[PDB]
């Protein structure tokens, strides 16, 4: 019912203008004790709270951020609009849109975030390539496939095979920035050795920042 | 050792005030039920005072 | 800002009490006071959003109390679906309070051996210089073990201090590793080896 859906840019070069905005649908910012905020939470440690609007035009701000973080409101379309200046390399975290329905509950329902990266580097493309079992991939009897992705700066990024359709038991786990400066990713989707040429596996990768959907089939590769 | 009184340690529900409750069933202790034989992951009521 | 402790995990099936402590010097009365549960990978989600009154829907056994400054949760049973942070907020003098992190796992789990197995590069990134040798393992409950690499030639890293810290929906975290090669160098080389330490079976 509450669907507080974030979208905007994601990757911001240093000292800038950064702008976030989050739709959200089936509720209104008119009824008494409304409001709509924003809350971030850097990996590792704790939450802060951001800025916290109300349907009677109060803009309240973070007391540290008190110049920086300018939000507005915009009800004809129901969207929020965060706007921060002086990108520092401390504001990466995942920005979550928060909905305050009464003042009794402090953010009852969340929306999903979007994980803001601040560097200086620019985006790259995918490196979508299957991995079929080889003469030297029998182990222990898992010999699951995947299209392992790396060189590329923006971390958020999905892995979704037949656009959502035989993603049953994906086990994909993402990870952390390497020493080189490219994250890597890969699908663990529990698919036994036995049905991998029956089934047709495409994985739609989602590049946000690069608009890049590229598409690779996974077939059993000889030597 | 002086085991005639006994007591009751292993609970899983605060009792209500003036109320008499008399449990003698094996307590499900641990995590993992073993229904009468204690064994491992279990313990009896009605523990000693000594 | 109010702080609480790290760790008050325990044993499945007793009560324990994640206890965040008040800090008075910014709240006025502790009068509204809510608690997080946000899942490892995922949105925090509201469980009692009162002191002691718990929302609709969601709600099994949680409870909370505060005696006359602080509050505290309760459960008993409910101690077997997964081990995520609990976060206490509170409304300050001027702003909103998410007080600290506190990882509270599962104390006492079968201490399954974990799996290793061997992904060699197919035939796709090997002409495309971005051979990558990458090791899956998983199949352990307590945390997310250090792989240990002992190819004959010496330990280095290569990208291995990641962890993959994503839990599953069977709440095992998988430490899943990569390897940095170079461009096709495919029979120079031999059987790297993955064989992690891990806590019960160093193997």
């Amino acid at each position: 019912q509450v669907t507080l859906r974030e979208s905007g840019p994601t990757l911001v070069k240093p000292k800038q203008t950064l702008t976030l905005t989050c739709t959200f649908s089936g509720f209104s910012l008119s009824t008494p004790g409304g409001g709509v905020g924003w809350i971030r939470q850097p990996p590792g440690k704790a939450l802060e709270w951001l800025a916290l609007i109300y349907w009677d035009d109060d803009k309240r701000y973070s007391p540290s951020l008190k110049s920086s973080l300018t939000i507005t409101k915009d009800t004809s379309k129901n969207q929020v609009v965060l706007t921060m200046t002086n990108m520092d390399p401390v504001d990466t975290a995942t920005y979550y849109c928060a909905r305050l329905t009464a003042a009794d509950t402090i953010f009852d329902c969340w929306g999903q975030g979007t994980l803001v990266t601040v560097s200086s580097a620019s985006t790259k493309g995918p490196s979508v390539f299957p991995l079929a079992p080889s003469s030297k991939s029998t182990s222990g009897g898992t010999a699951a496939l995947g299209c392992l992705v790396k060189d590329y700066f923006p971390e958020p990024v999905t892995v979704s095979w037949n656009s959502g359709a035989l993603t049953s038991g994906v086990h994909t786990f993402p990870a952390v920035l390497q020493s080189s400066g490219l994250y890597s990713l890969s699908s663990v989707v529990t698919v036994p050795s036995s049905s991998l040429g029956t089934q047709t596996y495409i994985c739609n990768v989602n590049h946000k920042p690069s608009n890049t959907k590229v598409d690779k089939r996974v077939e059993p590769k000889s030597c | 050792g002086n085991y005639n009184y006994l007591y009751r340690l292993f609970r899983k529900s605060n009792l209500k005030p003036f109320e008499r409750d008399i449990s003698t069933e094996i307590y499900q202790a641990g995590s993992t039920p073993c229904n009468g034989v204690e064994g491992f992951n279990c313990y009896f009521p009605l523990q000693s005072y000594g | 800002a109010l702080t609480q402790p790290a760790s008050v995990s325990g044993s499945p099936g007793l009560s324990i009490t994640i206890s965040c402590t008040a800090t008075s010097s910014d709240v006025g009365a502790y009068n509204y006071v809510s608690w997080y549960q946000q899942h490892p990978g995922q949105a925090p989600k509201l469980m009692i959003y009162d002191v002691s009154k718990r929302p609709s829907g969601v709600s099994n056994r949680f409870s909370g109390s505060k005696s006359a400054n602080t509050a505290s949760l309760t459960i008993s049973g409910l101690q077997a679906e997964d081990e995520a942070d609990y976060y206490c907020s509170s409304y300050t003098t001027t702003s909103v309070v998410f007080g600290g992190g506190t990882k509270l796992t599962v104390l006492g789990q079968p201490k399954a051996a974990p799996s290793v197995t061997l992904f060699p590069p197919s035939s796709e990134e090997l002409q495309a210089n971005k051979a990558t040798l990458v090791c899956l393992i998983s199949d352990f409950y307590p945390g997310a073990v250090t792989v240990a690499w002992k190819a004959d030639s010496s330990p280095v890293k290569a990208g291995v201090e990641t962890t993959t810290p994503s839990k599953q929906s069977n709440n095992k975290y998988a430490a899943s590793s990569y390897l940095s090669l170079t461009p096709e160098q495919w029979k120079s080389h031999r059987s790297y080896s993955c064989q992690v330490t891990h806590e019960g079976s160093t193997v």
